[PDB]
Protein backbone atom coordinates (compact mmCIF):
# COMPACT_ATOMS: atom_id res chain seq x y z
CA UNK A 1 0.00 0.00 0.00
CA UNK A 2 2.29 2.61 -1.41
CA UNK A 3 -0.85 4.92 -1.69
CA UNK A 4 0.49 8.84 -2.21
CA UNK A 5 -3.24 9.43 -2.64
CA UNK A 6 -2.41 13.17 -2.90
CA UNK A 7 0.20 13.39 -5.67
CA UNK A 8 0.11 16.48 -8.22
CA UNK A 9 -0.73 15.64 -11.58
CA UNK A 10 1.82 13.29 -12.24
CA UNK A 11 4.78 11.94 -14.78
CA UNK A 12 2.32 11.17 -17.11
CA UNK A 13 3.02 10.30 -20.67
CA UNK A 14 2.15 12.69 -23.39
CA UNK A 15 -0.65 10.30 -24.38
CA UNK A 16 -2.25 10.81 -20.48
CA UNK A 17 -1.71 14.64 -21.12
CA UNK A 18 -3.59 14.46 -24.58
CA UNK A 19 -6.85 13.54 -22.65
CA UNK A 20 -5.70 15.06 -20.10
CA UNK A 21 -5.66 18.10 -21.41
CA UNK A 22 -9.04 18.01 -23.13
CA UNK A 23 -11.04 16.35 -20.40
CA UNK A 24 -9.93 19.32 -18.28
CA UNK A 25 -11.10 22.00 -20.89
CA UNK A 26 -14.24 20.71 -21.39
CA UNK A 27 -14.88 20.41 -17.43
CA UNK A 28 -13.37 24.10 -16.57
CA UNK A 29 -16.30 25.10 -19.22
CA UNK A 30 -18.85 23.21 -17.58
CA UNK A 31 -18.35 22.72 -14.35
CA UNK A 32 -22.09 21.26 -14.59
CA UNK A 33 -20.79 18.23 -16.75
CA UNK A 34 -18.20 15.40 -16.94
CA UNK A 35 -18.01 12.70 -18.91
CA UNK A 36 -17.70 8.94 -19.62
CA UNK A 37 -14.53 7.04 -18.62
CA UNK A 38 -15.03 3.96 -21.04
CA UNK A 39 -16.09 6.90 -24.00
CA UNK A 40 -13.51 9.42 -23.68
CA UNK A 41 -10.30 7.50 -23.39
CA UNK A 42 -11.70 4.89 -26.24
CA UNK A 43 -11.98 8.37 -28.47
CA UNK A 44 -8.88 9.81 -27.34
CA UNK A 45 -6.83 6.61 -27.51
CA UNK A 46 -7.81 6.10 -31.31
CA UNK A 47 -7.62 9.85 -32.13
CA UNK A 48 -4.40 10.45 -30.52
CA UNK A 49 -2.32 6.98 -32.40
CA UNK A 50 -3.62 9.01 -35.91
CA UNK A 51 -2.38 12.39 -35.09
CA UNK A 52 1.35 13.45 -36.42
CA UNK A 53 4.51 13.53 -34.58
CA UNK A 54 4.65 17.30 -34.07
CA UNK A 55 1.03 17.23 -32.17
CA UNK A 56 2.63 14.16 -30.30
CA UNK A 57 5.28 15.80 -29.40
CA UNK A 58 3.20 18.72 -28.36
CA UNK A 59 1.91 16.89 -25.69
CA UNK A 60 5.27 15.52 -24.78
CA UNK A 61 7.13 18.50 -24.68
CA UNK A 62 3.98 19.93 -22.24
CA UNK A 63 4.58 16.79 -20.32
CA UNK A 64 7.94 17.49 -20.11
CA UNK A 65 7.22 20.92 -17.94
CA UNK A 66 4.96 19.25 -15.53
CA UNK A 67 6.98 16.21 -15.06
CA UNK A 68 9.89 19.14 -13.80
CA UNK A 69 7.48 20.75 -12.26
CA UNK A 70 6.32 17.52 -10.24
CA UNK A 71 10.07 16.80 -9.29
CA UNK A 72 10.04 19.89 -7.59
CA UNK A 73 7.12 19.66 -5.65
CA UNK A 74 7.78 15.60 -5.46
CA UNK A 75 10.88 16.33 -3.15
CA UNK A 76 9.00 18.43 -0.99
CA UNK A 77 6.42 15.81 -0.69
CA UNK A 78 5.48 13.30 2.17
CA UNK A 79 4.39 9.85 1.57
CA UNK A 80 1.48 9.62 3.22
CA UNK A 81 1.60 5.69 4.48
CA UNK A 82 4.18 5.51 1.90
CA UNK A 83 4.96 1.64 2.60
CA UNK B 1 22.39 -15.63 -29.54
CA UNK B 2 22.92 -15.40 -33.35
CA UNK B 3 19.86 -13.65 -33.78
CA UNK B 4 20.95 -9.94 -34.85
CA UNK B 5 18.11 -9.80 -37.26
CA UNK B 6 15.62 -12.61 -36.18
CA UNK B 7 14.85 -11.55 -32.94
CA UNK B 8 13.31 -8.04 -34.46
CA UNK B 9 11.33 -10.04 -36.88
CA UNK B 10 8.24 -10.33 -34.25
CA UNK B 11 8.65 -6.73 -33.81
CA UNK B 12 6.59 -5.47 -36.07
CA UNK B 13 3.57 -5.45 -33.95
CA UNK B 14 1.98 -2.37 -32.85
CA UNK B 15 3.67 -1.53 -29.65
CA UNK B 16 5.92 1.73 -28.37
CA UNK B 17 8.54 -0.40 -28.05
CA UNK B 18 6.97 -2.07 -24.92
CA UNK B 19 8.20 0.62 -22.16
CA UNK B 20 4.59 1.08 -20.69
CA UNK B 21 3.11 -1.23 -18.54
CA UNK B 22 -0.42 -1.48 -20.82
CA UNK B 23 -3.81 -2.04 -18.97
CA UNK B 24 -5.09 -5.19 -20.54
CA UNK B 25 -8.33 -4.57 -17.67
CA UNK B 26 -10.06 -1.81 -19.21
CA UNK B 27 -9.43 0.57 -22.36
CA UNK B 28 -10.74 3.73 -19.73
CA UNK B 29 -7.74 2.75 -17.69
CA UNK B 30 -5.24 3.38 -20.84
CA UNK B 31 -4.21 7.36 -20.20
CA UNK B 32 -5.84 8.65 -17.13
CA UNK B 33 -5.67 6.09 -14.40
CA UNK B 34 -8.32 6.63 -11.67
CA UNK B 35 -6.36 6.11 -8.34
CA UNK B 36 -4.54 9.71 -8.84
CA UNK B 37 -6.62 11.41 -11.60
CA UNK B 38 -9.99 11.48 -9.64
CA UNK B 39 -8.71 14.00 -7.41
CA UNK B 40 -8.71 16.62 -10.41
CA UNK B 41 -10.33 14.10 -13.57
CA UNK B 42 -13.70 15.10 -12.09
CA UNK B 43 -14.96 16.79 -9.39
CA UNK B 44 -18.00 15.68 -7.65
CA UNK B 45 -19.92 15.79 -4.68
CA UNK B 46 -20.00 11.92 -4.35
CA UNK B 47 -20.95 8.82 -6.24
Amino acid sequence: GKGDPKKPRGKMSSYAFFVQTCREEHKKKHPDASVNFSEFSKKCSERWKTMSAKEKGKFEDMAKADKARYEREMKTYIPPKGE
Amino acid sequence: LSQETFSDLWKLLPENNVLSPLPSQAMDDLMLSPDDIEQWFTEDPGP
